[PDB]
């Protein structure tokens, strides 16, 4: 019913003091609302939060409209603004209708691109650079579904306020098999790249992949012969700004049509391992690929929606190398790799291993060819692979990752976390995220790998860990140092006593805000909280633990 | 400008109730002019078991009909009696004449004794230090210092001294108040222009007042404390006198 | 080192005939499960069958959750790491009701001046994130009939 | 004007304690962790670790409170190492350390002796005005360490007792201590038709400062009584002898400036003669009320001291004792042995008491005069008036409590004089009072010019902030709305000056886990000494309560009544 | 109308013999309640020294109480309140025990004073109240007896 909840009130390194007031509105018993009062002190005026949940034919979704209208800090910060109202929203319906029809939303706008630096939110957080502000519709049945989308954005820095975004977005996907031995389907797309700006390209595409795809099984073995073809219109326009700066000039209609072939394949061993540990088997599942892609000159299409995919193992028998329908690579590649597992008795995989290589054959072209590799090679066994993943127990794993490189001989990436859980309050866990320099630069674009920030690249290695000291208290600790520099990154720890009737709870945490320009040397974010909660009369209370984890800036995810 | 020549060194206490009756032998038409070099004394009267601090500073001067003259006085708080202990210098524009028996450019540290006797005139720059002479010494006090310590300081000054070597020769007589009164170039006298008292610290602050002479204009700024009388005991209105006497004032020719 | 080639499947014998139970046969899921049964040669029957002896899956509830992973020097994330979680419950007549589960973890650089691009690839990231998920499920069918003959 | 706001939450087995914290506009955020340490049965320690922001330092609150063989104690050393505020504040003193120390020791012997301790060395003169410390006294901004023994039986007594004072030499205040002072009473009655007493005192009054004059004073009062009881009247006639004799020193500054010249030697021996008499009435009221009965009570009195001049017995401790109905029928004016006045009088009075039929008081009023046949002089007189006139009825009085239900009430109160011809005083209340938390209140106030005057230190006489007297209207309400919320009131309102005193209000939810209180209050915070008009100071404070699992319920009421600077008293 | 003096309307006839049973026998209080109650004829059993049938004042505990109750102009407290409760229970040998009280009021202007003179008036004060307050507890008890009779 129509009534109030447990406030909730902190003191701050921040806002000095705050206090909720949660009013719970209530209407017809699909949808209802949670009015919130908030109180700031340094801030001044009262923030309110308007969240309305609700439900109806199409599906479920919130709403959020939180609402400062007048902020005493901003207005120090910049004195020059006529009003320092902040606001915040976030729509986010998603359901199917009637079993066939679908709808999306996803929205999100800010007043300024300092909200959530400065406050705090469970929409976004300080280590953000966009705000997602998309809409989706389309209704899906097994073999046809159509859908009709319109990406946009909200950079928030304004030393490069270019941005793209797609009005329409048509992308037909058909379906249909058993034609003889072979699989049809069929892609499409359309869509308008508008820009925030005025002098920057727009563009028109219209896209027709088919496939024949040739399945073949056997008892061990699955080769998958494959060929699909491409086209690409477009009727690129406002080119007259850019045809003066860069000097290879864009152009209007530019047609690209180019074949694929592809060809999968694998097998699956067996062997008892009753030689060492009896009771468990193992198999291993060798698996070899070859792809060719005709080369196409596309130095005269802008790159709109065009990215260099990360490569694991599972990803070095991808198609493409851009996910995006605009820097379509060519080449001619192999790809193996052999994966081993060992199961148990009851058939359950408790380990696996894998490795694999994609030895080039003449080189990886797009017509592009202006990136500047640390050494440039032309063909070999490029890019190496690998992954394990251990079952140790239930209440153990570990978890790995690597992509070995003899073209620069440097580790592009790699990545480790093993964790120790007992239950949902007690855990611990390792964890490291590796990234060589010359990765950062080969693939992010060249004003990050010439300033300082993102230079070196990321070299982590944080450590989690809570323990339920007696059965009232939560204590949580979190380090994340950058060995690189030797300086830490994160530092979260936190202590809350929870009885039936309150719970009072701690922090700390020393986050990097900003780079300063004239001292280029980091900028720590050091803040405290003491929040009282005010329960009383709820029977569950919860000791807290997994919500202090998910609080700072690198999160807590459980790696079992 | 005018060169009085001498009478008197009073510095005695008010016979009467708040009246003090120097007398001289005076000259029909003399224009007699009195300095004032102690305006004000804190007395401590007593009150029914209670010591409360309570400056005595002086309001009119007047002649006693070719015999002398005479101070009245009035306290702060104007319910009180006591007797003070003014002292001054009176002089007759129409026998020894004063004369400048020291004139040094010093550096005062805090509190600096006289180096002769006489009244003395001097003349500074500095915003945050305020100067009263008291009866035997030069004293330097922070102005800016707002808390109940007796904070010192040091200000360089031109220091002039006159006693029974160009003759003394004064000019306008400035009454000093709490806003800036511009005197260019020339010497103001040295004397306490008041006392204060103030809500501070807990305390009933009591402090004197002083010259604070900035570019070239002087104004009334606080000095050194008198005592700190705690309000537990007793609480007492604020007061901020400044007293109406005139200070003279000298060309720089000295 | 003796190793044969395996003749069990990873489709049990028994679990040859597969009835597929989803709030949403449509859905990006549900299209995978059916590519994937079809694989092993897997003869995927309706609800409306007579068959009352026939296993049936049933797709759970999915969850996407993308968390920052490592913060560069200046602030802003560098990393970022998906996660996916599926439940399915397989319900073979005759005997009781078994749960399985399947998790996903990926990840892609974040690049804040090409987020149309860096949106038109967690796109990708997903649904790829559909298609190996899938596979942990039809790999813990041998489990589901070994551990429910004892 | 100034708005302030004030945030707090806290509470109302070595293990730790609920945490209190605090934030204010000045003085900013603030917080304790108390940790108990019990160690033995009869020690047990309470470690306070206490951060203040604005310092920027953490003060270590300790005790000791402990009952080993000897009796109660406490202890408390509460420690500052480094302050930023002091630094500005005092650039004279070099190190910044706090500090305060003190010590509560009693216990008793045989049930017959006794001890007391009270030491309070602190750090610095401006201690106690900057924090507001738990456990100090302080005197006159001083800091005390008085001593004690004792000795008790049904009659006898014996208190030899000192106190010195922690004087530092930035404080100029005048104050007298009392290094010892043996206190002797012998009370033996029915020494035939009469009944006898005993009163002793050696003292030594030591000043603060080095100017002041010193003493050593020696008393006695013998007395001798005689009362006698009657039915329906009573009377009850003594005499007195009162002995002193004094040792003045140190008397060099006083002497020089003034001319009463404080003697070295006075003996001061003067009799006390007073007779006292009542006698009661009665008459049943069935005419007004059934079985009713009222009591009309004359009182007379006749009081008799000799003059002795005492001008050269310097004013040790005597105040002026003010007056009221009850305080016509007294002994002394100055209270204390050292300005004993001279009295030639005779008091009257009337009461009329009105009793129900359970014979409970309903009602009661009163009537007084003083008849002065010779003035009253002391050789140090010196108050001002406003009339000539010395002998005759000067001064009169009046009261009266109607208690109309068992939830109204009614109060009086008035001191006409005709010293200067108007009244003087006219407390008044009434009152309905429900229960606990129901209740509404009016109050008057009123203080004539002329008798402030003629009372208080003759620098209230010419300051715009004391001149005028007092003649402010007040009221007080409060009524729960729910069974879980309160609401309070209060509006005090001058009429001389039509501008408000103060004026508060508070609401509270107070629920079995949890409380939250809010307020709000417009005070009178000093005066501008510039433009002469005074200064509202206007503050806001919201509070919350962590109510413990256990019996400890209340609305909030009769907490929030005392907040304002005006408190509530139950006056029925 | 007539005023026919009084009839015993002291201290009840019952209560002529009693046993003033205290906390602290030897504080103000006590001896102050003595006084007037020996001035009313009643004379003290020595304490406990009877073997029964004699009532006894149990006195209570007292609660003085300074407050503020108006302020000048500049919010300085001028006149304070005190207020004293003190309450006592009279024994009535073996019918019951029934409860008396005593709430006595005084006003004052807060005189600026010296320390030790200003502890000697709030002791004349204090003391000057004990003696009222006592005066009301020998009233109050002709109410018990009107209580006790029915």
């Amino acid at each position: 019913r129509s009534g109030f909840l447990i406030p909730n009130a902190k003191y701050t390194t921040t806002n000095y003091f705050e206090f909720y007031l949660p009013y719970y509105w209530n209407i017809a018993p699909n949808m209802d609302a949670t009015i919130t009062p908030h109180y700031m002190h340094r801030r001044g005026n009262i923030m309110w939060e308007n969240e309305f949940r609700y439900l109806s034919q199409a599906g479920a979704g919130l709403m959020e409209l939180d609402y400062l209208p007048s902020d005493k800090v901003y207005e120090d910060e910049h004195p020059n603004d006529d009003s320092s109202r902040r606001w915040l929203f976030y729509w986010n319906h998603s359901g199917v209708m009637d079993q066939v029809w679908r709808f999306n939303v996803d929205y999100t706008k800010v007043s300024d691109p300092s909200y959530f630096n400065d406050f705090d939110n469970k929409y976004g957080s300080s280590t953000d650079g966009y705000a997602t502000q998309k809409f989706s519709v389309g209704y899906a049945v097994q073999n046809f579904n159509a859908t009709v989308s319109t990406k946009q954005f909200q950079v928030f820095s304004e030393q490069n306020t270019s941005s793209y975004s797609a009005e329409p977005q048509l992308d037909v996907n058909y379906y249909q098999n058993d034609v003889g031995p072979f699989d049809t389907r069929i892609y499409g797309q359309a869509v308008h790249f508008v820009n925030t700006r005025d002098d920057m390209p727009e563009a028109t595409r219209v896209h027709l992949e088919p496939t024949i795809n040739l399945p073949l099984s056997n008892n061990w073995g699955s080769i998958n012969t494959e060929a699909k073809f491409l086209a690409t219109h477009y009727q690129q326009t406002n080119l007259d700004w850019y045809n003066s700066r860069n000097t290879t000039k864009l152009d209007e209609s530019v047609n690209r049509v180019m074949p694929q072939f592809k060809v999968d394949g694998k097998m699956v061993f067996e062997r008892d391992m009753e030689m060492l540990a009896p009771g468990y088997t193992q198999t291993l599942e060798p698996r070899a690929q070859y792809l060719y892609v005709p080369y196409r000159d596309q130095s005269d299409i802008y790159n709109y929606d065009s990215s260099l995919l990360q490569s694991d193992y599972s990803g070095l028998f991808r198609d493409r190398t851009y996910g995006g329908l605009d820097r379509i690579a060519s080449a001619n590649q192999v790809t193996t790799g052999v994966t081993s597992r060992i199961y148990d008795d009851a058939a359950v995989e408790r380990f696996n291993i894998s490795v694999g290589q994609i030895y080039y054959f003449t080189e990886s072209r797009t017509g592009d060819d202006n990136i500047t590799w640390e050494n440039d090679d032309k063909t070999g066994s490029l890019v190496w692979a690998g992954d394990t993943y251990w079952r140790i127990s239930e209440r153990w794993g570990l978890r790995g990752g690597i992509q070995y490189d003899t073209r620069l001989d440097n580790v592009a990436t790699s990545n480790s976390s093993i964790e120790y859980r007992r239950d949902e309050d007690r855990l611990v866990q390792l964890n490291y995220h590796y990234a060589s320099p010359e990765y950062i630069q080969a693939t992010l674009p060249k004003y990050y790998s010439t300033a300082e920030q993102y230079k070196n690249g990321i070299s982590q290695v944080g450590a989690v860990a809570s323990r339920p000291i007696a059965d009232r208290w939560s204590i949580v600790g979190a380090y994340y140092y950058d060995t690189n520099a030797n300086k830490q990154a994160d530092s979260m720890l936190g202590v809350q006593y929870s009885s039936c009737c309150y719970a009072i709870r701690v922090g700390y945490e020393r986050k990097l805000n900003g780079w300063d320009n004239d001292k280029q040397h980091a900028v720590y974010d050091n803040a405290i909280g003491f929040n009282i909660e005010l329960r009383g009369l709820s029977s569950n209370y919860g000791l807290g633990t997994q919500e202090m984890l998910r609080s700072n800036i690198l999160p807590y995810q459980n790696t079992l | 400008l005018r060169a009085p020549s001498y009478c008197t060194s009073f510095n005695q206490r008010a016979q009467s109730n708040k009246t003090l009756t120097i007398n001289t032998p005076l000259t029909a038409g003399s224009q007699v002019v009195v300095a004032l070099t102690r305006p004000v004394e804190v007395i401590e009267v007593f009150d029914q078991t209670l010591v409360i601090p309570d400056p005595f500073y002086v309001t009119s001067v007047t002649r006693n009909g070719n015999s002398g003259i005479t101070l009245r006085g009035d306290d702060a708080y104007g319910a009180y009696s006591g007797l003070p202990q003014w002292a001054g210098v009176i002089m007759e524009v129409l026998a020894k004449l004063m004369t400048c028996r020291y004139a040094k450019r010093v550096r005062v540290n805090g509190s600096m004794a006289l180096p002769v006797s006489g009244v003395p005139f001097a003349r500074w720059d500095d915003g945050n230090v305020s100067v009263g002479f008291d009866g035997g010494s030069i004293i330097v006090r922070n102005a800016s210092y707002g808390g109940i310590d007796d904070v010192a300081a040091s200000v360089d000054m031109d220091l002039v001294i006159f006693n029974n070597n160009k003759p003394f020769v004064y000019d306008r007589t400035i009454n000093i108040g709490t806003s800036d009164q511009n005197i260019g170039n020339s010497l103001i006298q040295l004397s306490y222009t008041g006392a204060l008292i103030q809500n501070n610290g807990g305390y009933n602050h009591v402090r004197m007042n002083g010259i604070r002479m900035a570019g070239n204009n002087v104004r009334v700024a606080k000095n050194r404390v008198i005592g700190n009388y705690s309000r537990q005991q007793f609480q007492m209105p604020g007061k901020n006198i400044a007293v109406p006497t005139p200070l003279l004032v000298i060309p720089n020719m000295y | 080192c003796g190793w044969h080639l395996r003749d069990t499947t990873q489709v049990p014998s028994t679990m040859k005939v597969m009835i597929l139970d989803s709030g949403d046969p449509n859905g990006p899921l549900s299209r995978a499960v059916r590519n994937q049964l079809r694989l092993n040669g897997v003869e995927l029957l309706d609800k409306e069958t007579t068959r009352k002896d026939v296993p049936s899956l049933r797709l759970g509830k999915v969850s996407i959750a993308k968390d920052t992973a490592s913060v560069f020097r200046n602030g802003q994330t560098a990393e970022y790491q998906m996660i996916m979680t599926v439940n399915a419950t397989v319900l073979i007549p005759g005997r009781d009701i078994y749960p399985i589960s399947a998790k996903v973890f990926r990840s892609f650089f974040d690049n804040p001046q090409m987020a149309l691009a860096k949106d038109n690839e967690q796109d990708m990231i997903v649904k790829e994130m559909y298609d190996r998920a899938a596979e942990q499920l039809i790999r813990k069918l041998p489990s589901i009939r070994a551990a429910d003959i004892r």
